[PDB]
């Protein structure tokens, strides 16, 4: 039953956080990060509502919380093409930017934890991001796999503890 | 007789597309029925299990 | 593809023997030919229907207060709430500031605001950035009731720097002249006014104005913070709103009533005043209500039956099943529109509806603008609406239509005595909403007959049926207009490069390929 | 959604209650004719997807440096003038060492005396960097093999020499007239284009050795020779290309334009349709398909005929479409069973309109285990089949003479070196069958029913071989390929530009 020090954490969360601090900021302020569906994800925002919660494929709600930068990702980074970007779930982009700089925080070069064993164990969903460009079919398959959201951190940074 | 008791349902599983045309009223029973976490808590909602599933 | 248009093209000529090739078709093509008629109708509408909306956008980890910053600030509010925080967020980000107390007489003026802004920054050194906080002030202006503070002081602010000849970038900064949602409050009109006014002023003098950006009712450090961010920013949005969500960028939006069911129905009852019923839009307001079974329709102007045309459009409006009373009668008057709501307005034909058309243009280049110039237009335009809508306040009313302009929605050069007006008339109808009044403001494009540099004229049977679908819809803001987005984003762009048209698939398009 | 999105799931669905709720009695017999039209419009934008054609792109070309010894070989009859003179000026000019080895076709098309001469002519010397073959350059048939050309027996002797030696060297193989860059340019030579069908599936099984192929215009020059030299030693990354007069040309597969437009010129099927091959594989389909479109009578042809493994059952079906079924045990290689076949079995009332050549013999390997004898046997059926069939045909207005040609030759795939070019040269053969004002098309058919390469459902190609004969479609490719591990898995193991024009296969690799 050791104590399990926490080192190292990232986020980004609704309201403008990036950080932990960022999150210290929100919550310190009383801020309330609800806002406006985003505009640029193809959504019919002006059509989905409705008042009705019994209007089939409407929605009542306007407003929620929201990563309006949820596509920004430093493809070039990972080594990762702008087309498979494009196919790869922001799920998976926002975990490897976000397990990166955690690593920093806790004062580990992310690159000497390749060949350790250190573990991988993420919560996530599939939220069906491929409702794809051309000769990038095969990366939209790993790209949207859900065991990829947790593997892809371990393949990138090369640990070797389970994912 | 597994009611009360300290049993984990550990679940290996992935979402396929079994639902994408459901019956009406039955929109929340979809929600519940094609979620992966489900296919795990399920087994001990049914048998009233009290380990992590 | 071209086999599905082949098969369109025998469905909507009603080529049975085509059809077929490509019995009981015979009772089923009609109504598909009908069905695909209506749906053309329809398409038709829908292109000239847009509206104005804020887009939720990513708060950015802005770049640092770069040189000695002029913030303008007015002597009533004083070293306080939004002053005392800004300051502080501009020395706090690596800038150093200069507060500049302004009386509400000074502000007002252009040769003593240059005069005041010139002892000021004298013996320092030249700003790169002036940050204004005049907007602020609600008060109306000492002898000219209809003109703002608001917009006095920034008219005054902006051709001051043009005197001056200062190349330092002007951002205004207001607070509720935009309202982002609807838990936002409705939006204050001397505000919105300097909105107005800020798009043809960023048109006009592209260097000179940085942008606008809203604030929320209260002051805070962390808003402060925000505002100097994306001042001292990389830039591109020039029109902002910060609230506790974030930071929105103003956009404008497709607005297609085809999904949108039709709640209510237009049926003109009883009497529909109609300001500046007599000419321009105003007669084919007039025409479109008598067209619709309208009762009784009250026409007026400052003219009446004296205006050109008057003596024949009450007999075309009779002709067509409505009874008509032109009168002689200033808007601005509160007096005259009270007698001629009680005196003009018959008993067995109550008051059912407002449509304010009335307006009197004074165009000119910001450098010639003054109070002067902009009261007469005011008066009219802003006056007449708030008169009109105070004394039909027990009246029950189906509809009170305020007819605003695309100058409001997004500005061009000139029409900077003119789209300040139109957006205060925006914001009324937003606080009118709140009060649970129908008011409806429309952001008309230009009519045929009364700039195609993109943008076409519209046809006033396509505008009067758009109109008519708006207000079968409850719509709150629509925009009216005819766009050639291939040549208008171009255009303003050229003028002055905006992220304004970028949630518009047809003006992104033409944007890339340049 | 939109409304009119709306209506066509309406009718898909063959929903009526939506259907008249989507717009504003009569439908019940409207709604199956209508659902049945879009079905075949998702059917016609799958087809569009199969076609692509072989076509030849003009490029630019500045003073290569040729490095090290080129081994020039040459037949007997052609050295000593002409192109052999030429090219060995023009490495001699770029820098490098010509060796021309001049051979004769006895030692030329065996591995065993050519590995030897080549041996003696490199000598003690250096190894060769280079290895330019005029070999093709050879019109003759092969001594008592008459459908084996001597250009394929010496080219593919050659390349199966030079490993037996392992002197590293990159094999460019040297033909004139063997391609067509634009169309009035000239007619092909069967026997020279069976070595760019060879020279394809030889680039894909040693891509190290083999550097590619470049065509030349009939008359020998000195400008010529010099560009030739240019595209061996430049650094040009093309495996196929022709020089004319005009300038450099590469060739590239590349999609086929839509038709989007009525094919008013009807497949109009009558008389007497003889289709070769018609009891196997892919004749039966075909048969299947005539009978279908209403023909009047089918000549199935086979070595096997009414004692084929399924000749009884397939006539039982096709009796009932409505056409008379007259199956024949007779080989098509044999000029005298061909002659004798256009007399008693074809009828005086229903004449020979159309001709569908489908057969072949089942021999496929690696080009190691390729002999002259292994050649003739499939060659025999395949380009001898088809010759003498358009020979005695000639002496009536044919509609249509379909040859059954194969991707194997378009692109090139390992392992079909005693397969493609049988199939390259069906498709010199209709070119100038054409040129000749008669009708032929020659269709680069995928697999019907490999990686990347999807089995076409016979109902489908055949669908699109009746478009291609309603236009006059010269040389279709039809073909279901997955661009995506195609293009990869090609470029793996030879990378090449030929599927550059195509943006799928473009887009892949990147």
């Amino acid at each position: 039953r050791e104590p399990i020090a926490i080192i190292g954490m990232a986020c980004r969360l609704p309201g403008g956080v990036d950080s932990p601090e960022g999150l210290w900021e929100l919550v310190d302020s009383g801020t309330d990060a609800i806002a406006g569906f985003p505009l640029d994800r193809g959504w019919d925002v002006e059509g989905m509502y409705d008042p009705d919660a019994e209007a089939p494929g409407k929605t009542y709600v306007k407003e929620a919380g929201f990563l309006y930068d949820a596509g920004e990702f430093d493809a070039g980074f990972f080594g990762i093409s702008p087309r498979e970007a494009v196919s790869m779930d922001p799920q998976q982009r926002l975990m490897l930017e976000a397990s990166w700089e955690a690593f920093e925080r806790a004062g580990l070069d992310p690159a000497r934890q390749r060949g350790t064993a250190t573990g991988v164990f993420v919560g996530a969903t599939a939220t069906g991001y491929v409702s794809v460009p051309e000769g990038a079919e095969g990366f939209a398959i790993t790209g949207n796999m859900t065991a990829v959201t947790s593997g892809r951190i371990s393949y990138t940074l090369g640990l070797q503890g389970p994912a | 007789r597994q009611r009360g008791t300290a049993t984990g349902v550990f679940v290996g599983a992935t979402a396929t597309g079994y639902v994408s045309e459901v019956p009406e009223g039955a929109e929340g029973f979809a929600i519940t029925g094609n979620m992966t976490a489900v296919t795990s808590g399920r087994i001990s909602y049914t048998l009233g299990l009290q380990g992590p599933a | 593809t071209s086999a599905e248009a082949r098969f369109w093209d025998a469905v909507e000529d009603e080529d049975l023997e085509a059809l077929v090739a490509a019995a009981s078709w015979a009772g089923v093509l009609p109504a598909l030919a009908g069905w695909r008629r209506r749906q053309r109708e329809q398409s038709a509408l829908d292109d000239l229907r847009y509206k104005v909306t804020w887009k939720p956008t990513a708060v950015a980890d802005g770049a640092s207060a770069t040189g000695t910053w002029l913030v303008v600030v007015p002597e009533s509010l004083a070293g306080g709430g939004w002053p005392v925080v800004v300051a502080r967020a501009v020395d706090q980000a690596g800038g150093r500031p200069v507060v500049l107390s302004v009386d509400a007489a000074d502000g007002a003026d252009r040769s003593r605001l240059g005069l005041r802004i010139h002892e000021a920054l004298g013996e320092g050194p030249v700003p790169d950035a002036v940050v204004s906080l005049l907007a602020l002030d609600p008060s109306a202006l000492p002898g000219l009731p209809d003109v703002p503070q608001a917009l006095a002081s920034t008219a005054a602010l902006v051709q001051a720097l043009l005197d001056l000849g200062l190349e330092a970038r002007l951002w205004c900064v207001t607070s509720g002249a935009v309202s982002v949602s609807g838990a936002d409050g409705p939006s204050a009109p001397e505000q919105a006014a300097v909105w107005g006014f800020g798009r043809v002023a960023g048109l006009e003098h592209p260097h000179l104005w940085a942008g606008l950006v809203d604030l929320p009712p209260e002051a805070d450090e962390r808003t402060a913070a925000r505002l100097v961010g994306v001042l001292a920013g990389a830039g591109g949005e020039d029109q902002v709103a910060l609230r506790s969500s974030g930071v929105f960028v103003r956009r404008l939006v497709r607005a297609p009533a085809s999904e949108v069911p039709a709640v209510r129905s237009w049926k003109p009852g009883g009497t529909v005043l109609v300001t500046g019923g007599t000419g321009g839009l105003g007669r084919q307001v007039a025409r479109w209500l008598a067209r619709g079974g309208a009762d009784h329709l009250l026409l007026v102007s400052r003219r009446g039956v004296d205006a050109p045309g008057a003596d024949e459009l009450v007999d075309e409006l009779t002709d067509l099943g409505a009874r008509v009373t032109v009168a002689a009668c200033d808007v601005a008057d509160r007096d005259a529109v009270q007698r001629l709501l009680s005196e003009q307005v018959p008993s067995d034909a109550p008051l059912t509806a407002v449509i304010h058309t009335a307006a009197v243009l004074d165009d000119g280049v910001i450098d010639s603008l003054s109070p002067e110039r902009m009261e007469q237009v005011l008066r009219v335009k802003v006056g007449g609406a708030v008169h009109l809508y105070e004394l039909t306040r027990e009246s029950d009313l189906s509809a009170f239509v305020l007819f605003s302009s695309f100058g409001s929605t997004f500005g061009l050069p000139g029409l900077g005595n003119y789209a300040p007006g139109n957006a205060a008339l925006e914001a009324l109808a937003e606080q009118w909403r709140a009060e649970g009044r129908p008011a409806t403001a429309v952001g008309w494009g230009t009519w045929a007959g009364g700039r195609t540099h993109g943008i076409h004229e519209l046809e006033p049977a396509l505008a009067t049926a758009a109109l008519e679908q708006a207000l079968e819809r409850d719509e709150s803001s629509p925009v009216i207009i005819d766009i050639d987005w291939e040549r208008f984003a171009v255009a303003f762009h050229a003028k002055r490069p905006t992220r304004g048209f970028e949630l518009v698939p047809e003006a992104q398009a033409a944007l890339e390929a340049a």
